[PDB]
RNA sequence: UUGAAGACAUUGUCAGGUGGGGAGUUUGGCUGGGGCGGCACAUCUGUUAAACGAUAACGCAGAUGUCCUAAGGGGGGCUCAUGGAGAACAGAAAUCUCCAGUAGAACAAAAGGGUAAAAGCCCCCUUGAUUUUGAUUUUCAGUGUGAAUACAAACCAUGAAAGUGUGGCCUAUCGAUCCUUUAGUCCCUCGGAAUUUGAGGCUAGAGGUGCCAGAAAAGUUACCACAGGGAUAACUGGCUUGU
RNA sequence: AAAACAUAGCAUUGCGAUGGUCAGAAAGUGAUGUUGACGCAAUGUGAUUUCUGCCCAGUGCUCUGAAUGUCAAAGUGAAGA
RNA sequence: GCGGUUCUGACGUGCAAAUCGAUCGUCGAAUUUGGGUAUAGGGGCGAAAGACUAAUCGAACCAUCUAGUAGCUGGUUCCUG
């Protein structure tokens, strides 16, 4: 690892100091990791795709919607999560608008493993394009746990740009937890690139509206 | 070219020339494969019997 | 990351190969379009001549071998996926279970033109993709029930 | 075959000599050094005229390798190696088998 | 170097001996120099020699002889 | 001397390409001649096999180069194939119930064996698929490899417990020397003396040889050569007489 | 002794001399060459007559064709006592 | 003169390690031939048969390395117990 933990700790401490003391805002600041890529031709190299779960939620209160059968709708209601059945999705006779509005309302979607096949037809490529295509859930899976996972999941996936931005934590989290999550996120990211540490051009940490800190 | 593959013809005659010797028995066979826990104790027991006939 | 380190190429005897099977020629996976066997001389040892079309490039490849010599055959997967989108160059596929593949690249010639015209109106296109030796490509598409 | 990313097993380390939790990874060979004595000797032997001076294996038969696990003890950091049998597919902390489900179309 | 003086680079043996280029004479250019001088003045005795110059094609020596 | 040419080219050394023009060499085995085919070449089940063991043929019917974090380990609860008689839609076949049911089921994969408060089915907990080396059985030279058996010294799992567990109910599912590489001890050595890198050792693994006790290997010859073979084909003769 | 080879005729290829083809261990060395495209060199077909179709995917040969794939030695940069 | 078709003639321990007889091809030129001279062994020379290169050619002859190696063939010397 070209990152020594000490430098990450220093920059995290400076970031937390700035966010708590200098300009405490009326909202919880999310800490992000901005990543640059070197020596990648997106259009010709293989578009890597990796998802990791961070132990503590980087962004609790992320809006999730469940597409479910009657049984999942009832479980979703019990968990206080917005459920849309089918009937519903069907009543929406598309309306680029009606879909667009739904697409932008919730930050992510979780669908039941039966309906999901059906999602592409009932909606359009609208969800696929925003990168909001639903994550699957089983009846034999804990519906709220899955919701805890989605909120806690980070996904590095190269499309066209050598720039990626990923939410690693919040300012209310303990310094050591945040450092561990940054290290885990970078280590996971590097281990998706063909030349490991040589495809990494730059690594920058930031809060939602704070200043930047350059590990690499 | 092809040849004979196998036979035991003549082999018992060869075996009986210098006989089939039964394997020869001793008072005191090897304690080899005997349970180690037993063996370890048995040393200690034999030690004491010497220090007693003295 | 952790992989078994398995071959991607099982050996076969040249005489064992057939028309419309697969075979590796000059480190390229190929489908066999002609297989002929000949005697080499009056001792009558047999020699095989393969003509094979590359499964990705479409290019033609000839090979010669003793009939009993071992040819490397590529392992060839043929998985079907539901088509979600053509994002730009690439396809967006769903893996039956629900997981997504977005790295397949999408076809060039008559297929890729047929696939655009298919997707542009409301049809659910299943899309078969062949994989071989660190390479994938789309080969055919259907409609859903 | 699917094997879990952790494993409680014996640790030979002198501060353990007991079952402890281990992280499980796969073993990867390691880059051959240019100054390993065999490599230095090969280089000398190959120099000059005479062509290829050592055998070059061609008659591959196996289509698998044995998998080796690197188990690292989470206390003391001592490592151990375990060989699995041959297999074509290997995954580490894959999703576990569900019993009694409908095989989808 | 000393190019092996064999017709068309054919050596007629085992591969270790197929070299023609990259072979080198076991005496120095200095020794060749003394020897060729020695033959031109066979009434003399070569005492010693020294380097004076070089270009890409030649080295130049002076050879001290005694009568 | 006169034109051109000029620090280019030429020449020297090294480096990459090209190079049957040329050199050297190789181009398995078994086999009712050889070749083609096959694998009887490393193996496993049943039979041949003559009721200990051994036992041939290109004998017969088949199988092996995998597969499994459970399909391994422990415990619990339960009982299977099939048939009968009943229950809206529901029919030969959906799901529910009772009765009968010695296994006619299942036990990854061939075949054989084994198994019923289980070895089968479902559920709970787990990592004995671990550490240290010895002994033993099969194959056998009583070498190796593979596979397996019973203990010891540890440390664990499970269970109330007795116990059971050192991978898969048992019989197949696999690999030397040299080299590389990893783990271990953080130990020995670098020989004028030190320190630190590097290299070298010791113990245990992996990278593979399927011609499976393990060369690095394409043809042709009617232009042919030599050593031999009636251990072996192409006539006659002989046994046989299917045709 | 032939139906084989040659042959005239036909066609293709290379080359303007700092050259093509070929020789030599090397050379201030040679053949073509006392030569110069109506020539020299390398191939195929085989008098005349008549004709000589289609295929450039393969192998080969060839190209003031794209470039940012692959890519030696030397050189360059960084890390390192 | 040069050649060498057929008799598949003679001969076939010959006149002869290629001859003899008859029959036959060619006979003014891509003719036949003396002498001189050049080309030398992975070399030459070839109107091409792997032909010819001193009775030697799908790689001459001579000497040496060399008593080359042979899992293959042949032989291996007195008597009795
Ligand atoms: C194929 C590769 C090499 C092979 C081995 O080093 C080849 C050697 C064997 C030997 O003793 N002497 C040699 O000269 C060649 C080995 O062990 C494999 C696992 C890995
Ligand atoms: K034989
Ligand atoms: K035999
Ligand atoms: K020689
Ligand atoms: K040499
Ligand atoms: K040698
Ligand atoms: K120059
Ligand atoms: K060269
Ligand atoms: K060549
Ligand atoms: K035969
Ligand atoms: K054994
Ligand atoms: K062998
Ligand atoms: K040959
Ligand atoms: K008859
Ligand atoms: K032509
Ligand atoms: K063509
Ligand atoms: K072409
Ligand atoms: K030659
Ligand atoms: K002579
Ligand atoms: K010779
Ligand atoms: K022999
Ligand atoms: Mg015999
Ligand atoms: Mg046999
Ligand atoms: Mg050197
Ligand atoms: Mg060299
Ligand atoms: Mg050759
Ligand atoms: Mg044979
Ligand atoms: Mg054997
Ligand atoms: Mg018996
Ligand atoms: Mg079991
Ligand atoms: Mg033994
Ligand atoms: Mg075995
Ligand atoms: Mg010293
Ligand atoms: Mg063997
Ligand atoms: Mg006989
Ligand atoms: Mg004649
Ligand atoms: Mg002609
Ligand atoms: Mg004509
Ligand atoms: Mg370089
Ligand atoms: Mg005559
Ligand atoms: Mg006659
Ligand atoms: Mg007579
Ligand atoms: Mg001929
Ligand atoms: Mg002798
Ligand atoms: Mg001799
Ligand atoms: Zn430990």
């Amino acid at each position: 690892s070209k990152i020594t933990s000490s430098q990450v700790r220093e920059h995290v401490k400076e970031l937390l100091k700035y966010s708590n003391e200098t300009k405490k805002r009326n909202f919880l600041e999310t800490v992000e990791l901005q990543v640059g890529l070197k020596n990648y031709d997106p259009q010709r190299d293989k578009r890597f795709s990796g998802s990791l779960k961070l132990p503590n939620c980087p962004r609790p209160n992320m809006s999730i919607c469940i597409f479910g059968d009657a049984f999942d709708v009832d479980r979703a209601k019990s968990c206080g999560v917005d459920a849309m059945s089918v009937d519903d999705l069907k009543k929406l006779n598309k309306n680029k608008k009606l879909i667009k509005k739904l697409s932008k309302k919730y930050n992510a979607f979780i669908a039941s493993e039966v309906l999901i096949k059906q999602v592409p037809r009932l909606l359009g490529p609208q969800l696929s394009k925003a990168g909001k295509f639903p994550t699957p859930v089983s009846h034999n899976d804990d519906l709220y746990g899955k919701v805890t996972d989605v909120r806690s999941t980070i996904k590095f996936q190269l499309k066209k740009v050598l720039c990626l931005a990923v939410a690693v934590g919040n300012v209310e989290m303990e310094e050591d937890v945040l450092v561990n999550q940054i290290l885990m996120s970078v280590n996971f990211f590097v281990s998706l690139l063909k030349k490991n540490w040589q495809n990494v051009g730059s690594l920058v940490v930031k809060s939602s509206m704070g200043p930047a800190f350059r590990l690499y | 070219a092809k040849s004979k593959n196998h036979t035991a013809h003549n082999q018992t005659r060869k075996a009986h020339r210098n006989g089939i010797k039964k394997p020869k028995t001793y008072k005191y066979p090897s304690l080899k494969g005997v349970d180690p826990k037993f063996r370890r104790n048995h040393k200690h027991a034999l030690h004491g019997t010497a220090k007693a006939l003295a | 990351t952790a992989d078994a380190g398995s071959s991607a190429t099982y050996p076969m005897q040249c005489s064992a190969l057939r028309k419309n099977g697969f075979v590796v020629i000059k480190s390229r996976p190929c489908k066999i379009v002609d297989m002929s066997t000949s005697k080499t001389g009056k001792h009558g040892h047999a020699k095989v001549h393969l003509v094979a079309i590359d499964i990705f490039t479409g290019k033609k490849l000839e090979d010669l071998s003793p009939s009993t010599h071992n040819m490397e055959v590529p392992v060839v997967k043929r998985n079907e996926y539901q088509l979600l989108d053509i994002d730009d160059g690439f396809l967006s596929l769903m893996n039956m279970d629900g997981d997504t593949k977005d790295d397949v690249k999408a076809p060039e010639g008559e297929l890729g033109d047929s696939l655009q015209t298919a997707f542009d109106e409301g049809k659910d296109l299943m899309v078969t993709i062949i994989s071989a030796m660190g390479e994938e490509a789309a080969i055919s598409f259907k409609e859903a029930a | 075959v699917n094997v879990p990313k952790t494993r409680k097993t014996y640790c030979k380390g002198k501060t353990c000599r007991k079952h402890t939790q281990h992280k499980v990874t796969q073993y990867k060979a390691g880059k051959a050094s240019l100054f390993a004595q065999g490599k230095r000797r090969y280089d000398r032997k190959q120099s000059g005229f005479g062509g290829q001076t050592k055998p070059v294996f061609h008659k591959k038969a196996k289509t698998t390798k044995k998998v080796v696990l690197r188990l690292e003890c989470v206390k003391c950091k001592t490592r151990a190696q375990l060989t699995l049998k041959r297999c074509k597919h290997f995954e580490l902390g894959g999703e576990k088998k569900q019993k009694g489900q409908a095989l989808q179309f | 170097n000393r190019k092996r003086p064999v017709p068309k680079g054919a050596t007629y043996g085992k591969p270790t001996n197929q070299g023609v280029n990259e072979l080198k004479y076991q005496r120095s250019l200095r020794a060749t120099a003394e020897e060729r001088v020695g033959r031109r003045a066979a009434n003399l005795r070569v005492l010693n020699s020294y380097w004076v110059n070089q270009d890409s094609t030649y080295k130049y020596f002076e050879v001290i002889l005694v009568d």
